Protein backbone atom coordinates (compact mmCIF):
# COMPACT_ATOMS: atom_id res chain seq x y z
CA UNK A 1 0.00 0.00 0.00
CA UNK A 2 1.48 3.79 0.68
CA UNK A 3 3.44 6.22 1.86
CA UNK A 4 3.77 6.27 5.37
CA UNK A 5 6.23 8.70 7.30
CA UNK A 6 8.02 7.26 9.57
CA UNK A 7 9.06 8.94 12.53
CA UNK A 8 7.55 12.07 14.31
CA UNK B 1 36.72 -17.13 5.66
CA UNK B 2 37.51 -15.38 7.94
CA UNK B 3 36.97 -11.39 7.95
CA UNK B 4 39.18 -9.13 9.99
CA UNK B 5 37.48 -7.77 13.14
CA UNK B 6 38.12 -4.70 14.89
CA UNK B 7 37.16 -3.61 18.59
CA UNK B 8 35.57 -0.97 20.50
CA UNK B 9 34.04 -0.46 23.94
CA UNK B 10 30.66 1.47 23.76
CA UNK B 11 28.57 2.41 26.79
CA UNK B 12 30.83 -0.15 28.26
CA UNK B 13 30.50 -3.24 26.76
CA UNK B 14 33.35 -4.40 24.15
CA UNK B 15 32.02 -5.05 20.78
CA UNK B 16 34.51 -7.08 18.63
CA UNK B 17 32.90 -7.10 15.03
CA UNK B 18 33.97 -7.84 11.17
CA UNK B 19 35.08 -4.23 9.21
CA UNK B 20 31.91 -4.65 7.40
CA UNK B 21 30.00 -3.06 10.50
CA UNK B 22 30.68 0.81 10.52
CA UNK B 23 29.06 3.60 12.50
CA UNK B 24 27.98 0.81 15.45
CA UNK B 25 25.57 3.41 17.15
CA UNK B 26 23.84 1.83 20.79
CA UNK B 27 19.90 1.66 20.05
CA UNK B 28 19.92 0.02 23.64
CA UNK B 29 18.01 -3.16 25.39
CA UNK B 30 18.07 -4.98 28.63
CA UNK B 31 19.05 -8.64 29.57
CA UNK B 32 18.58 -10.34 26.59
CA UNK B 33 21.86 -9.08 25.39
CA UNK B 34 22.22 -5.02 23.91
CA UNK B 35 22.05 -4.23 20.64
CA UNK B 36 23.92 -1.67 17.84
CA UNK B 37 22.58 0.13 14.86
CA UNK B 38 24.83 0.20 12.15
CA UNK B 39 26.42 0.42 8.43
CA UNK B 40 26.69 -2.77 6.67
CA UNK B 41 29.04 -2.14 3.56
CA UNK B 42 28.72 -5.40 2.38
CA UNK B 43 24.98 -5.08 1.67
CA UNK B 44 24.74 -0.73 1.94
CA UNK B 45 22.26 -1.33 4.30
CA UNK B 46 21.61 -0.54 7.95
CA UNK B 47 20.82 -3.46 9.89
CA UNK B 48 21.02 -4.40 14.12
CA UNK B 49 23.91 -6.06 15.68
CA UNK B 50 23.10 -7.40 18.62
CA UNK B 51 25.78 -8.54 21.04
CA UNK B 52 24.03 -11.88 23.08
CA UNK B 53 23.80 -11.25 26.66
CA UNK B 54 25.77 -13.86 28.54
CA UNK B 55 24.78 -17.32 25.81
CA UNK B 56 26.45 -20.14 27.66
CA UNK B 57 25.81 -19.27 31.56
CA UNK B 58 23.80 -22.08 32.12
CA UNK B 59 22.07 -25.10 30.60
CA UNK B 60 19.16 -23.20 30.37
CA UNK B 61 20.49 -20.33 28.87
CA UNK B 62 22.72 -22.37 26.32
CA UNK B 63 19.82 -24.11 25.11
CA UNK B 64 17.60 -20.60 24.69
CA UNK B 65 20.67 -19.44 22.70
CA UNK B 66 21.12 -22.57 20.50
CA UNK B 67 17.75 -22.03 20.15
CA UNK B 68 17.03 -19.01 19.02
CA UNK B 69 20.02 -19.47 16.44
CA UNK B 70 18.14 -22.06 15.24
CA UNK B 71 14.86 -20.69 14.71
CA UNK B 72 16.55 -16.91 12.81
CA UNK B 73 18.42 -19.18 10.40
CA UNK B 74 15.61 -20.90 9.15
CA UNK B 75 13.60 -17.93 9.03
CA UNK B 76 13.61 -17.12 4.89
CA UNK B 77 10.22 -15.09 4.26
CA UNK B 78 9.34 -11.57 3.22
CA UNK B 79 6.88 -10.84 6.22
CA UNK B 80 9.53 -12.58 9.16
CA UNK B 81 13.13 -11.19 10.32
CA UNK B 82 15.57 -13.30 9.21
CA UNK B 83 19.23 -13.31 9.85
CA UNK B 84 21.58 -11.03 7.75
CA UNK B 85 24.94 -12.48 9.53
CA UNK B 86 25.98 -14.20 12.77
CA UNK B 87 29.53 -14.60 13.85
CA UNK B 88 31.81 -14.85 16.63
CA UNK B 89 35.17 -13.15 17.01
CA UNK B 90 35.93 -16.57 18.64
CA UNK B 91 39.35 -18.19 16.87
CA UNK B 92 37.88 -22.10 18.00
CA UNK B 93 35.47 -23.45 20.02
CA UNK B 94 37.83 -23.69 22.90
CA UNK B 95 37.70 -19.89 23.33
CA UNK B 96 34.13 -19.51 21.86
CA UNK B 97 32.14 -16.80 24.42
CA UNK B 98 30.85 -14.37 22.46
CA UNK B 99 27.70 -14.48 19.91
CA UNK B 100 26.27 -11.82 17.36
CA UNK B 101 23.61 -11.52 15.70
CA UNK B 102 23.04 -9.23 12.16
CA UNK B 103 19.42 -8.11 11.22
CA UNK B 104 16.87 -5.92 10.10
CA UNK B 105 17.14 -2.41 12.29
CA UNK B 106 13.37 -1.37 12.92
CA UNK B 107 12.94 1.97 11.30
CA UNK B 108 9.49 1.99 13.16
CA UNK B 109 6.76 -0.33 14.83
CA UNK B 110 3.50 -0.53 14.19
CA UNK B 111 2.55 2.17 17.15
CA UNK B 112 4.91 4.56 15.38
CA UNK B 113 3.22 4.35 12.14
CA UNK B 114 -0.02 4.78 14.22
CA UNK B 115 1.65 7.86 15.49
CA UNK B 116 2.74 9.64 12.82
CA UNK B 117 -0.81 9.29 11.11
CA UNK B 118 -4.25 8.10 10.48
CA UNK B 119 -4.49 4.92 8.35
CA UNK B 120 -6.88 4.10 5.75
CA UNK B 121 -9.19 0.60 5.67
CA UNK B 122 -6.45 -0.12 2.76
CA UNK B 123 -3.63 0.17 4.94
CA UNK B 124 -5.21 -1.78 7.57
CA UNK B 125 -6.05 -4.29 4.51
CA UNK B 126 -2.89 -4.58 3.54
CA UNK B 127 -0.74 -4.24 7.21
CA UNK B 128 -3.10 -7.51 8.19
CA UNK B 129 -2.77 -9.26 5.35
CA UNK B 130 1.17 -9.42 5.57
CA UNK B 131 1.34 -10.25 9.17
CA UNK B 132 -0.95 -13.17 8.37
CA UNK B 133 1.01 -14.03 5.13
CA UNK B 134 4.17 -14.05 7.52
CA UNK B 135 2.06 -15.96 10.07
CA UNK B 136 1.10 -18.85 7.54
CA UNK B 137 4.97 -19.32 6.96
CA UNK B 138 5.90 -19.66 10.97
CA UNK B 139 2.76 -21.78 11.21
CA UNK B 140 3.68 -24.16 8.29
CA UNK B 141 6.80 -24.90 10.26
CA UNK B 142 4.90 -25.85 13.59
CA UNK B 143 6.39 -22.66 14.94
CA UNK B 144 4.21 -20.35 17.62
CA UNK B 145 5.34 -16.73 17.59
CA UNK B 146 3.42 -16.51 21.23
CA UNK B 147 4.31 -12.43 21.61
CA UNK B 148 2.57 -10.91 18.54
CA UNK B 149 2.48 -7.14 19.30
CA UNK B 150 2.75 -3.85 18.25
CA UNK B 151 6.07 -3.25 18.86
CA UNK B 152 6.80 -6.75 17.51
CA UNK B 153 6.07 -5.86 13.94
CA UNK B 154 8.17 -3.80 11.74
CA UNK B 155 6.92 -1.30 8.74
CA UNK B 156 8.30 0.85 6.44
CA UNK B 157 7.69 4.09 3.82
CA UNK B 158 6.43 1.29 1.79
CA UNK B 159 3.79 -0.24 4.52
CA UNK B 160 5.70 -3.62 4.33
CA UNK B 161 5.87 -5.44 7.17
CA UNK B 162 7.93 -8.10 8.81
CA UNK B 163 7.29 -10.12 12.36
CA UNK B 164 10.35 -9.61 14.98
CA UNK B 165 11.26 -11.06 17.92
CA UNK B 166 9.31 -14.34 18.45
CA UNK B 167 8.72 -15.45 22.32
CA UNK B 168 11.66 -17.76 23.01
CA UNK B 169 10.92 -18.67 26.35
CA UNK B 170 10.77 -22.06 27.55
CA UNK B 171 9.42 -19.72 30.55
CA UNK B 172 -1.61 -3.06 33.68
CA UNK B 173 0.85 -4.19 30.80
CA UNK B 174 1.62 -4.73 26.65
CA UNK B 175 2.08 -7.72 26.11
CA UNK B 176 -0.60 -9.35 27.99
CA UNK B 177 -3.03 -7.14 26.67
CA UNK B 178 -2.28 -8.95 22.97
CA UNK B 179 -2.48 -12.52 24.80
CA UNK B 180 -4.92 -15.56 24.38
CA UNK B 181 -6.86 -16.15 27.39
CA UNK B 182 -5.72 -19.86 27.31
CA UNK B 183 -1.73 -18.52 27.46
CA UNK B 184 -2.23 -16.16 29.86
CA UNK B 185 -4.25 -18.21 31.88
CA UNK B 186 -2.63 -21.27 31.46
CA UNK B 187 -5.45 -23.17 30.59
CA UNK B 188 -3.86 -26.11 28.56
CA UNK B 189 -1.76 -27.00 25.88
CA UNK B 190 -1.68 -24.39 23.80
CA UNK B 191 -1.73 -24.36 19.95
CA UNK B 192 -0.82 -22.06 16.83
CA UNK B 193 -4.58 -19.89 16.83
CA UNK B 194 -2.84 -17.99 19.71
CA UNK B 195 -1.11 -15.77 17.60
CA UNK B 196 -4.40 -15.38 15.57
CA UNK B 197 -6.20 -14.05 18.58
CA UNK B 198 -2.87 -11.73 18.66
CA UNK B 199 -3.85 -10.03 15.34
CA UNK B 200 -7.33 -10.35 16.10
CA UNK B 201 -6.52 -7.48 19.14
CA UNK B 202 -4.00 -5.64 16.66
CA UNK B 203 -6.56 -5.33 14.25
CA UNK B 204 -9.34 -4.23 16.50
CA UNK B 205 -7.32 -1.07 17.57
CA UNK B 206 -5.74 -0.24 14.20
CA UNK B 207 -10.09 -0.08 13.05
CA UNK B 208 -11.16 1.63 16.56
CA UNK B 209 -7.93 3.30 17.46
CA UNK B 210 -8.29 1.55 21.12
CA UNK B 211 -6.59 -1.03 22.46
CA UNK B 212 -9.16 -4.36 23.15
CA UNK B 213 -8.36 -5.63 26.38
CA UNK B 214 -6.32 -3.60 28.16
CA UNK B 215 -6.85 -5.01 31.63
CA UNK B 216 -4.97 -3.96 34.28
CA UNK B 217 -3.81 -7.37 35.34
CA UNK B 218 -4.82 -11.19 34.47
CA UNK B 219 -8.51 -11.01 35.96
CA UNK B 220 -9.23 -7.91 34.69
CA UNK B 221 -8.46 -8.99 31.15
CA UNK B 222 -10.51 -12.16 31.94
CA UNK B 223 -13.52 -10.12 32.25
CA UNK B 224 -12.93 -7.53 29.39
CA UNK B 225 -12.59 -10.27 26.77
CA UNK B 226 -15.18 -12.42 28.27
CA UNK B 227 -17.30 -9.36 28.04
CA UNK B 228 -16.94 -9.16 24.42
CA UNK B 229 -17.00 -13.02 23.38
CA UNK B 230 -19.04 -14.56 25.81
CA UNK B 231 -18.60 -17.23 28.94
CA UNK B 232 -16.97 -20.51 28.01
CA UNK B 233 -19.50 -23.43 27.12
CA UNK B 234 -19.21 -26.88 28.29
CA UNK B 235 -17.81 -28.24 25.18
CA UNK B 236 -14.41 -26.10 25.94
CA UNK B 237 -14.42 -26.42 29.46
CA UNK B 238 -13.67 -30.39 28.99
CA UNK B 239 -10.36 -28.67 27.22
CA UNK B 240 -9.08 -27.11 29.86
CA UNK B 241 -6.80 -29.29 31.47
CA UNK B 242 -6.68 -27.07 35.17
CA UNK B 243 -9.23 -28.14 37.63
CA UNK B 244 -8.93 -25.20 39.20
CA UNK B 245 -9.46 -22.89 36.25
CA UNK B 246 -12.33 -24.68 35.31
CA UNK B 247 -13.90 -23.96 38.88
CA UNK B 248 -13.17 -20.67 38.58
CA UNK B 249 -15.07 -20.42 35.39
CA UNK B 250 -17.93 -21.95 36.65
CA UNK B 251 -18.01 -19.55 39.31
CA UNK B 252 -18.53 -16.45 36.92
CA UNK B 253 -21.87 -15.49 36.11
CA UNK B 254 -22.09 -16.89 32.70
CA UNK B 255 -22.47 -13.79 29.66
CA UNK B 256 -23.95 -14.22 26.05
CA UNK B 257 -21.12 -13.39 23.26
CA UNK B 258 -21.54 -9.64 22.18
CA UNK B 259 -22.50 -8.32 18.62
CA UNK B 260 -19.22 -7.21 16.98
CA UNK B 261 -21.73 -5.04 14.65
CA UNK B 262 -22.34 -2.87 17.86
CA UNK B 263 -18.59 -2.96 19.06
CA UNK B 264 -17.00 -1.78 16.24
CA UNK B 265 -19.59 0.80 14.65
CA UNK B 266 -18.44 1.93 11.17
CA UNK B 267 -15.76 -0.47 10.14
CA UNK B 268 -16.33 -1.92 6.83
CA UNK B 269 -18.58 -5.32 7.61
CA UNK B 270 -15.75 -7.72 5.55
CA UNK B 271 -13.14 -6.45 8.73
CA UNK B 272 -15.59 -7.15 11.35
CA UNK B 273 -16.43 -10.36 10.10
CA UNK B 274 -12.98 -11.50 10.29
CA UNK B 275 -12.71 -9.96 14.22
CA UNK B 276 -15.28 -12.62 14.84
CA UNK B 277 -13.67 -15.15 13.39
CA UNK B 278 -10.19 -14.57 15.05
CA UNK B 279 -11.52 -13.97 18.18
CA UNK B 280 -12.90 -17.01 19.35
CA UNK B 281 -12.75 -18.17 22.72
CA UNK B 282 -12.22 -21.86 21.81
CA UNK B 283 -8.78 -22.08 20.10
CA UNK B 284 -10.15 -24.90 18.27
CA UNK B 285 -12.65 -22.85 16.48
CA UNK B 286 -10.69 -20.01 15.14
CA UNK B 287 -9.83 -18.89 11.93
CA UNK B 288 -5.92 -20.14 10.70
CA UNK B 289 -3.69 -17.88 9.02
CA UNK B 290 -4.04 -19.86 5.22
CA UNK B 291 -8.00 -19.64 5.71
CA UNK B 292 -7.85 -15.90 7.09
CA UNK B 293 -5.80 -14.88 3.74
CA UNK B 294 -8.52 -16.14 1.42
CA UNK B 295 -11.36 -13.83 3.53
CA UNK B 296 -12.58 -11.10 1.27
CA UNK B 297 -11.70 -8.94 3.46
CA UNK B 298 -7.57 -10.02 1.64
CA UNK B 299 -9.72 -9.87 -1.91
CA UNK B 300 -7.06 -6.89 -3.50
CA UNK B 301 -3.96 -8.67 -1.54
CA UNK B 302 -4.66 -12.49 -1.71
CA UNK B 303 -2.82 -14.55 -4.20
CA UNK B 304 -2.65 -18.20 -3.31
CA UNK B 305 0.23 -18.92 -5.54
CA UNK B 306 2.70 -15.67 -3.70
CA UNK B 307 1.75 -16.95 -0.02
CA UNK B 308 4.41 -19.59 0.60
CA UNK B 309 5.13 -22.31 3.56
CA UNK B 310 8.28 -23.50 5.24
CA UNK B 311 10.70 -26.03 4.27
CA UNK B 312 10.57 -28.81 7.36
CA UNK B 313 11.64 -27.37 11.02
CA UNK B 314 13.76 -30.12 13.05
CA UNK B 315 12.61 -28.90 16.78
CA UNK B 316 13.59 -32.50 18.49
CA UNK B 317 16.47 -30.43 19.91
CA UNK B 318 14.03 -29.58 22.45
CA UNK B 319 13.62 -33.24 23.96
CA UNK B 320 17.74 -33.41 24.39
CA UNK B 321 19.27 -33.71 27.58
CA UNK B 322 22.83 -31.74 27.28
CA UNK B 323 25.25 -30.22 29.38
CA UNK B 324 26.39 -26.62 29.10
CA UNK B 325 28.87 -26.95 26.57
CA UNK B 326 27.24 -29.72 24.27
CA UNK B 327 24.74 -26.64 23.93
CA UNK B 328 27.26 -24.68 23.32
CA UNK B 329 29.59 -26.74 21.06
CA UNK B 330 26.48 -27.53 18.87
CA UNK B 331 25.74 -23.74 18.50
CA UNK B 332 28.98 -22.93 17.31
CA UNK B 333 28.08 -25.84 14.47
CA UNK B 334 25.35 -23.34 14.55
CA UNK B 335 27.31 -20.36 13.48
CA UNK B 336 29.94 -22.24 11.38
CA UNK B 337 27.51 -23.40 9.02
CA UNK B 338 25.51 -20.58 8.79
CA UNK B 339 25.69 -19.34 4.96
CA UNK B 340 24.40 -15.51 4.33
CA UNK B 341 21.45 -14.56 1.87
CA UNK B 342 22.08 -13.88 -2.01
CA UNK B 343 23.58 -10.94 -3.28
Amino acid sequence: KKDLRISC
Amino acid sequence: ERPTFYRQELNKTIWEVPERYQNLSPVGSGAYGSVCAAFDTKTGHRVAVKKLSRPFQSIIHAKRTYRELRLLKHMKHENVIGLLDVFTPARSLEEFNDVYLVTHLMGADLNNIVKCQKLTDDHVQFLIYQILRGLKYIHSADIIHRDLKPSNLAVNEDCELKILDFGLARHYVATRWYRAPEIMLNWMHYNQTVDIWSVGCIMAELLTGRTLFPGTDHIDQLKLILRLVGTPGAELLKKISSESARNYIQSLAQMPKMNFANVFIGANPLAVDLLEKMLVLDSDKRITAAQALAHAYFAQYHDPDDEPVADPYDQSFESRDLLIDEWKSLTYDEVISFVPPPL
